[PDB]
RNA sequence: GGGGUCCCUCGCUCGCUUGUCAAACUCCAAACCCCCCGUCAUCCUAGAAAGUCGGAGUCCGGACUGCUGGGGUA
RNA sequence: CCUGGGGCGGGACGCCCUUGAAAAGAUAUCAAGGGCGCGCAAUGGUUGACUCAAGCGGGUCGGAAACUCGCUGAAGAGUGCAAGAGCAUAAGUCAGCCUGACGUUAUUCAGCAUAGCAGUGGAUGACGAGACGAAAGUCGGCUCUAGCGAACUUUUGAGCC
RNA sequence: GAGUUUGGCGGCCAUAGCGGUAGGGCAACUCCUGUACCCAUCCCGAACACAGCAGAUAAGCCUGCCCGCGUUCCUUACUGUACUGAAGUGUGCGAGCCUUCGGGAACUCUGGAUCGCUGCCAAGCUCA
């Protein structure tokens, strides 16, 4: 099942999971990477997608992976803190017949963001900027949405 | 449930409040001289006989139950819109 | 303790112990003046009070510190200063050109033979018109105030000064 | 099947703010009405008695006449008159 | 007017079922209190107990001037005059345990009845706390105008000689 | 409460600082909109609003622009 | 009969609540969450007296499970049962006295906005009787919104033609 | 004729609540004192009720203060941002989005205020 279908944000959020049924779980395990306790980070990057779009888990599961392994085989374990920020909070449903009771059963979670909305925030050193930068753009490759990063802290810093 | 045998309410013909027992309903026989029962006996004949071949229907979940409220001064008995139960009794 | 947005504080007079709202619901629905009875540890006070929406307000009023211009000594905080007080509101309320009222005793707990049913008990005695009943009214001995062979002989004085003063403020009003 | 009550779809209509909740001002239900004044129907959810539809929250009815403790109010719905029984708790009046 | 006075003094007899034995439980503590006492009734109902909703457990008697302060010194006497800081609220309203109703002189064992032992609790405010509990303008009593612990153990020193250690 | 002299491991639970949400959540809260009042505007004695009666057709509809309308992979 | 052809399945075929529904009203689908076809002489009425859930602290094998005292406590409880709304000197709990879970009758609402439409309810009243209460008031059942059915026929109640 | 204090009844129902400190009572209020009686306890005169000489402002109450928590209000920035009424031969492959005219937040932030306002009647005193 392509993300294609699971993409557009032309319907309402269904989230509220008392009124349905049996939700198969993110699979997304973290959502902080690296130096969770470093806060004195001068350098920090964040990527935000430019469309309002639905990201499945899997996505999210898939561009944490490729980022965070790239920050830590560039930067070293503890040498970057990267955080994705937005949960998976709605449900996703899909009409496993033909049309007749049309309401499907959920089928996993996923996120709706909005243009300009922040996904990761990556905070790394000086010199590991443009490593954090590309495993940040290798992440926006395994998402739905057009991705840009954007220099949260230190853009003197760089240039 | 359970209503009392006997309690205090109005009494619509003396006009005042005063105790009644309550008695439930029977459902009498029906007579055979009626105006339907020569109706029924004037329709036999050969062949269907239209409403009086009809089999009657069946019952409600929960039938109401009858109740007559008998006043102990005048002994004139009232009935009320009864309620509809499953188990009825009389406290006493 | 207001912890948070969502906390509703009670009305002001209820903050401050002082008024049920649920009775003067029920109290308000008569569209009748109150004989707003109120009762201090040390005299007694009776208003007569019509409701509008700017707040309250008292037509006539009574209370025990006028019992001394009519010839009264003893206590102003007991039954027959009560019953004295009640009559004195009645008689002035009737002066004024009032002569009906619905009895409120608010907070105060209702108990046969009170301070507020001997007051009571002398607005009806006055002519004033208040709807009550006859059991919760209190003897005529104990509006006397026959208690004084208990204690004290000094309470000697009251049931012939009561007498003094309801004749005397019968003919003053009168 | 949606249902055809009284109350059906009244969630926020007879639902009281957070501050207002409890017992109500009770000036708010001796307020007299005089023949012909227009007054707003805002119905309190706290008086349960007395109460119009849900239907004529937010109208504003010319008193007509009373029938005890409730007024008579000529409202409008749609395109319709109606006249609608409300008590004084549930009526406020129009100020110019 | 600080001088935190024995407010009331609280009794109460465990006895966690009902029949003869709450019977004689209640009849023995109106022997030993001289006052009527009513009984309590079970909140909830539990196997353990065996107990059932609505079901009368224990008896309680609430005991004010003269008599409580005579009851209480007779369980002072009962205590030794021995107490530690444990007992004392965090208001300084105490409550101890007793073991024996025998301790009590006056009364005579029966086989039967056994020995009972009830929990006793008195509390010690100031002269002024009725405006939390009566009718007209009822009102909270702040945090300065309770009573400490310290000030507790002190008046129990002065009036009833227990020290608390 | 979970684990290798209950010596000490220790997950929940409660606060300070972060990161996300709701269609059956709201301390908040618009723009449209609806009732009433005043004003202007238009209609109106060449007839306003209301009422009574005569005659029907009609209850297969469809499309464009919005409501992220609901459902749906579309 | 409805029905993303019909059939199988199901009843969205009667009633009630939240969303859908786009902040007046209305608004469909085999739209989503569901519930109801009952229970109760007290689980009802009224007056009085009190305040609940849950924590912290004290009390003896009465354990971290009972019962009891203090403090915090606008409600985090309870109100018979779906959902939503209401309620704290209470619409909750307990106790005293009671049977208004009364006979008859008129309007207007809302089922059915606008705008016709059945038996029914549900809010105001009226006539006659009461209950509780100092009185004001409250009581036309159980806080409000579901718990039910035409004509004909039979049976029954009071008095009449 | 006017004012202060006190009491009762309130209206608006937090700008009024929660919390902390400092002051006062001649009259008033309260605390406080007893239980002959009226009344009462699911036991207790604890409350209620009654009858009150004291003693105390230590609390209720009144006056002033503290921005601490909550609320309300203004204020600068975010910002004329979000959102939206009307029209559009404006634009995107598409989910959509843009320009014009007209409205216009919430959160947060800066600097501040808010520790109630007011109505009636009565008791007193101090009127010019
Ligand atoms: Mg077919
Ligand atoms: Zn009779």
């Amino acid at each position: 099942k392509p993300g294609s279908m699971y993409r557009n944000v032309r319907q309402r959020s269904f989230t509220r999971r008392k009124y349905m049924g049996g939700v198969p779980g993110s699979q997304v395990i973290h959502y902080d990477m690296g130096d969770k306790a470093n806060t004195s980070f001068p350098v920090k990057i964040s990527l935000i997608v430019e469309e309002k779009c639905q990201i499945r888990h899997t996505a999210l599961e898939a561009a944490r992976i490729t980022a965070n392994r790239h920050l830590v085989a560039d930067t070293g374990k503890m040498g970057f803190y990267m955080k994705l920020r937005v949960y998976p909070h709605e449900v996703i449903r899909e009409n496993k017949s033909g049309m007749r009771r049309a309401f499907g059963k959920n089928v996993g979670t996923a996120a709706r963001v909005k243009p300009m909305q922040k996904i990761f925030t990556v905070a790394v050193e000086k010199q590991n900027f443009k490593a954090a930068k590309e495993a940040l753009w290798h992440a926006g490759q395994k998402l739905p949405t057009p991705c840009r990063i954007v220099v949260d802290e230190g853009a003197e810093l760089v240039q | 449930m359970k209503i009392p045998k006997r309690f205090r309410t109005y009494c619509p013909f003396c006009k005042t409040h005063n105790e009644v027992v309550v008695e439930r309903v029977k459902k009498g026989q029906a007579s055979s001289m009626t105006h339907i029962a020569r109706q029924k006996k004037r329709q036999e004949g050969i062949g269907n006989s239209g409403k009086f071949s009809k089999v009657p229907g069946g019952d409600k979940p929960t039938k109401r139950i009858w109740l007559r409220y008998r006043c102990t001064v005048c002994k004139k008995a009232h009935q009320r819109p009864c309620f509809r139960a499953k188990k009825f009794e009389f406290k006493e | 303790m207001a912890t948070g947005p969502r906390y509703k504080v009670p009305f002001r007079r209820r903050r401050e112990g002082r008024t049920n709202y649920h009775l003067r619901l029920k109290l308000l629905l008569s569209r009748q003046d109150r004989v707003v009875v109120r009762k201090s540890s040390r005299n007694v006070q009776i208003q007569l009070i019509a409701p509008t929406p700017d707040g309250d307000i008292t037509y006539s009023s009574a209370v025990s510190n006028e019992l001394a211009k009519y010839g009264y000594t003893g206590a102003t905080g007991n039954t027959t200063a009560a019953y004295l007080t009640g009559l004195l509101f009645g008689l002035k309320s009737l002066q004024k050109g009032y002569e009906g009222g619905i009895l409120d005793i608010g907070l105060q707990a209702s108990s046969a033979g009170s301070r507020v049913y001997a007051a009571l008990k002398g607005v009806v005695d006055s002519g004033f018109e208040i709807p009550c009943s006859p059991e919760v009214f209190p003897p005529d001995e104990r509006i006397r105030g026959e208690h004084i062979a208990g204690y004290r002989e000094e309470s000697s004085d009251l049931p012939e000064q009561f007498e003094a003063t309801k004749e005397k403020i019968f003919a003053e009003f009168s | 099947t949606n249902s055809h009550g009284e109350k059906r779809c009244t969630r926020y209509k007879l639902q009281k703010t957070v501050r207002e909740r409890g017992i109500s001002p009770v000036s708010r239900a001796i307020q007299e009405f005089e023949e012909g004044q227009m007054v707003h129907i805002d119905i309190d959810p706290s008086v349960q008695k007395g109460m119009p539809n849900p239907k004529f929250q937010g109208s504003t009815g010319k008193v007509i006449g009373q029938r005890g403790r409730s007024y008579v109010l000529e409202v409008r719905s749609g395109n319709a008159m109606k006249e609608v029984f409300s008590l004084p708790q549930h009526l406020k009046p129009q100020k110019y | 007017m600080r001088t935190p006075i024995v407010e009331k003094v609280i009794v109460h007899m465990g006895v966690g079922e009902s029949g003869q034995h709450l019977v004689n439980a209640e009849d023995i503590l109106r022997n030993i209190t001289g006052q009527e006492v009513v009984r309590c009734f079970a909140k909830r109902t539990l196997p353990a107990f065996s107990i059932k909703k609505n079901e009368p457990i224990g008896c309680k008697v609430t005991l004010r001037g003269q008599k409580a302060q005579e009851f209480l010194e007779t369980a002072l006497g009962i205590v030794e005059k021995t107490l530690n800081r444990s007992q004392f609220d965090s208001f300084g309203n105490v409550s101890f345990g007793i073991e024996e109703h025998t301790d009590f002189p006056g009364m005579r064992y029966d086989p039967n009845i056994g020995v009972f032992g009830m929990d006793v609790t008195v509390v010690l405010k100031r002269p002024g706390e009725r405006i939390c509990k009566r009718r007209i303008a009822a009102r909270k009593i702040p945090a300065g105008h309770r009573v400490t612990v310290d000030d507790a153990i002190a008046f129990l020193n002065e009036s009833y000689g227990v020290e608390v250690m």
